[PDB]
RNA sequence: UUGUGGUAGACGAGCGUUGUAUUGGAGUUGAAGUCAAAGCGUGAGCAUUGGUGGAUCCAAUACAAGUGAGAAUGCCGGCA
RNA sequence: CGAUAGAAGAAGCUGUUGGAAAGCAGCGCGCAAAAGGGUGAUAGCCCCGUAUUUGAAAUUGUUUUCAUACCUAGCGAGAUCCCUGAGUAGCUCGGAAAACGUUAUUUUGAGUGAAUCUGCCCAGACCAUUGGGUAAGCCUAAAUACUAAUUAGUGACCGAUAGCGAAACAGUACCGUGAGGGAAAGGUGAAAAGAACCCAGAGAUGGGAGUGAAAUAGAUUCUGAAACCAUAUGCCUACAACGUGUCAGAGCACAUUAAUGUGUGAUGGCGUGCGUUUUGAAGUAUGAGCCGGCGAGUUAUGAUAGCAAGCGUUAGUUAACCA
């Protein structure tokens, strides 16, 4: 019995083709280069899946520093103010969303003053 | 699967397994050797148990 | 018992092939290591070899074969452990054939041995027994004819 | 059991036949019928595929290109597996055996129990001499016989001691069923059968059988 | 509750392909194959609709293998 | 009794989709034939066959019967009668066949060389006893090996990169002084109804017409992917350092296998490919121009181990072979 089976190889390299859509050049076209691609831009994703989760906590607490550089008194003194005295677990990013929406803020920033 | 000619001619092998065989040094040099060496060799051994598989699969 | 469903209980086992990629394991290397004598075809030198070192058999000396270019003569055998589950009085080769222990087409001499105590009295008529083989089938008050 | 004699009419007798219990078994077997039922359809292989290796295609043991100076690969023979000329490197060859092997008592114990469910199956009609005749060696009347048993679009299989010649002359233009002596019947071609008309007689033989 | 990085390498469970067997069944009211699409799966992989195409084919359980390709200055054809 | 041409050889209509129905559906029917091939799509009943029953002037095969030659037949008695395979068997020198690397047995290139039923040879050097057989002359069917060939047929064998090297005018074309080496490629449609005629053009050809179910079936002729080359809606790009993507994210344009949707993506953060072999390679180490196809742990016969099954304590189990 034999058997040839191009049916398979073209089905699979056709969903690695479609993977890589919107890609410079012949990186579309040939399948050796676009499972390469594929696979580094995985990767890439692995990496950022957790570099951005690791960068968004630092844009929160910029825009908090900036906040807070506007009332007399610096990010690393708010902490302790949230911590040490009235313990509250407000989240790093909502105490600067309130920001956004202030005059709600500066409650905050005057309640730890007691 | 042919029996090695130059094994079945010095593994005598007994009940379970535990391949015989005389011992060397026996042959050749008679004083150069001690009585205590020569009557200690003289009575046949087992083989140990490392050689056992290359011998088992060698008979 | 419907073909259209036929099932075993067990045996299908894990069918290592080799050579057919990573994700099975067992795949471009094919479990033959790597770059050594083995990975090449045809490995596995000659079974008995310790390349170069003298092998085992080579060192060891060889034993003798006293009576040279015969065969042992073979004996048929009857011990005392088991002849008395088997159910027959007049042991002989006349019987024997019939009990399929023996067989018509054997023109050989039958002995006898075994310690083992046995109850009711057996007549056997062979070719060798035992001293104490004797002395047990005596004192279960049977007897022996020795063939000559 | 209540195995009972069914006339040509389709009608039934009234004077079931009670069977000999050895027939039945309390135990059934299961792997020797499975067993059974491979190394018959194995066994119905001819197995005469070949293919020409490395060294029976018509070929060139030329070397195509100098080993080294001229810039390609090695490449030692034209006929090569890999070359399109076509050494096909292992392929099928036609010495295998395709062989089972079953012994002799595990296929009583799988024949006894494949025997022992089927006859048990409320179809295994039996049958007497009389309408093996009565049955000219027209079909017709074969096929009126299976209409009116309501036995059409099952696979019946007559058993037969004696292998009458008024049955197989009929039937034999019918795909569907067949006829076999006993001693002709096999694992697989009994519990393919999904109804089967065994005749009075071969009882005395097969209790004998096992 | 204790764990779950991993080459060589040991072990386990599995997907897919081609065909045979019995069992069901779809098909000129358009089968496989082929492209396209903004689906479903833990993965091998699997569906749905439409255009083309113009006759075979799908699922369930076993069985048998020329059974699974990105690399061999690989072979053949085509094309840059 | 066959082989070589052959003869007879049962059974169906209606409706729907339909280009054509043989499908699908309704009601029947025949069978020693529901093997197969064709017929506008998948037919048991349209045809050709098949099962079955049959038949040869001529040539040929196997067997049998009757006659016919040639060959072939048996049990005893007498007696120092004669014969019973000569450069032969042995022995020696060099070698070999035999399972044996030279050894009884067997053969021999050179040399020598006997005996005659109270005999000769043999039973692993050798002698005696016992026992077996009579060389040195010829002939011999059967079982056995093989199939390029003739006929019938089969395939869990290939299906145009396969399978014979070869599906066709293949051992051709072609290479070589010569021996020799040695390819590739098939499919309109059911049927040519092979595309009259018209326009452009020198013409091939193309565009309408025409036949046809379809001419995106048109002679480039089944299907018709990819690499590759061109055209086009939508978005971005001409101060910008780039393994070319990813995570965020504006604006823009659309609207789906209805989904916290789709295409592009100014701009921020981040980011030195894949196999191989190596202590370690982004590698100034090597392989791959790109796409598609082909292509690499199988098989026979045995050994051991694990798992499962049958059978079991005078157990278990067949091989060859025969049906
Ligand atoms: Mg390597
Ligand atoms: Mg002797
Ligand atoms: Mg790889
Ligand atoms: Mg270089």
């Amino acid at each position: 019995m034999r058997i040839k089976g191009g049916k398979q190889t073209r089905v699979r390299r056709k969903k690695w083709l479609k993977q890589a859509s919107g890609s410079f050049g012949t990186r579309h076209a040939s399948y050796k280069v676009a499972k390469q691609t594929v696979i580094q831009a995985a990767k890439y994703a692995y990496r950022d899946r957790r570099n951005k989760k690791r960068d968004f906590r630092s844009l929160w607490i910029l825009r908090l520093n900036a906040a807070l550089r506007e009332q007399g008194m610096t990010y690393s003194v708010f902490i302790n103010l949230l911590k040490k005295h009235n313990i509250e677990i407000n989240r790093k990013v909502l105490s600067e969303l309130a920001i956004k929406e202030p005059s709600k803020f500066n409650l905050i920033v005057q309640k730890v003053k007691s | 699967m042919k029996v090695k000619s130059a094994a079945k001619k010095r593994f005598k092998l007994t009940k379970s397994g535990q391949i015989k065989r005389k011992h060397a040094y026996t042959s050749h040099l008679a004083p150069h050797k001690t009585t205590k060496q020569k009557r200690h060799l003289r009575k046949q051994g087992t083989v140990s148990a490392s050689d056992f598989k290359r011998i088992g699969n060698l008979i | 018992l419907n073909q259209l469903k036929s099932v075993p209980k067990a045996r299908n086992h894990k069918t290592k092939t080799l050579g057919r990629g990573h994700g099975s394991g067992l795949g471009k290397t094919s479990g033959r290591g790597q770059k050594g004598q083995k990975a090449r075809k045809s490995g596995l030198t000659r079974p008995g070899f310790e390349g170069g070192q003298t092998p085992l058999y080579r060192r060891l000396p060889k034993f003798g074969n006293a009576r040279k270019g015969f065969l042992k003569q073979e004996w048929v055998v009857l011990n005392l452990n088991k002849i008395a589950k088997l159910k027959l009085d007049k042991i002989n080769r006349a019987s024997l054939i019939e009990k399929q222990v023996i067989s018509a087409k054997s023109q050989l001499p039958i002995k006898l041995i075994g310690h083992t105590k046995l109850e009711k009295p057996l007549h056997f008529e062979v070719h060798k027994v035992s001293k104490q083989a004797l002395k047990a089938v005596e004192n279960a008050n049977g007897s022996v004819k020795l063939l000559e | 059991a209540k195995l009972k004699l069914i006339k040509i009419d389709g009608s039934f007798e009234t004077e079931p036949v009670k069977l000999s219990p050895g027939l039945i078994a309390k135990e059934l077997k299961q792997q020797p019928v499975f067993d059974a039922v491979l190394v018959e359809q194995a066994s119905w292989r001819q197995g005469t595929h070949s293919i020409l290796t490395k060294g029976e295609v018509r070929g060139g043991g030329k070397k195509p290109y100098k080993q080294k100076h001229t810039g390609k690969a090695r490449q030692g023979s034209t006929r090569n597996p890999h070359f399109v000329g076509g050494g096909i490197v292992f392929g099928p060859k036609p010495n295998r055996n395709y062989s089972l092997k079953l012994n002799k008592k595990a296929h009583t114990a799988a024949l006894h129990t494949v025997w022992s469910e089927k006859l048990a199956s409320d179809n295994t009609h039996l049958v007497d001499q009389n309408l093996f005749n009565k049955t000219e060696g027209k079909t017709k009347v074969m096929m009126q016989f299976l209409k009116s048993a309501k036995l059409l679009d099952k696979n019946v299989l007559f058993v037969v001691n004696t292998l009458n010649t008024n049955l197989e002359q009929s039937t034999s233009n019918i795909k569907n069923v067949q006829v076999k002596h006993l001693d002709k019947v096999s694992v697989r071609d009994l519990m393919l059968a999904n109804a089967l008309l065994v005749e009075k007689e071969v009882l005395k033989a097969l209790e004998g059988k096992f």
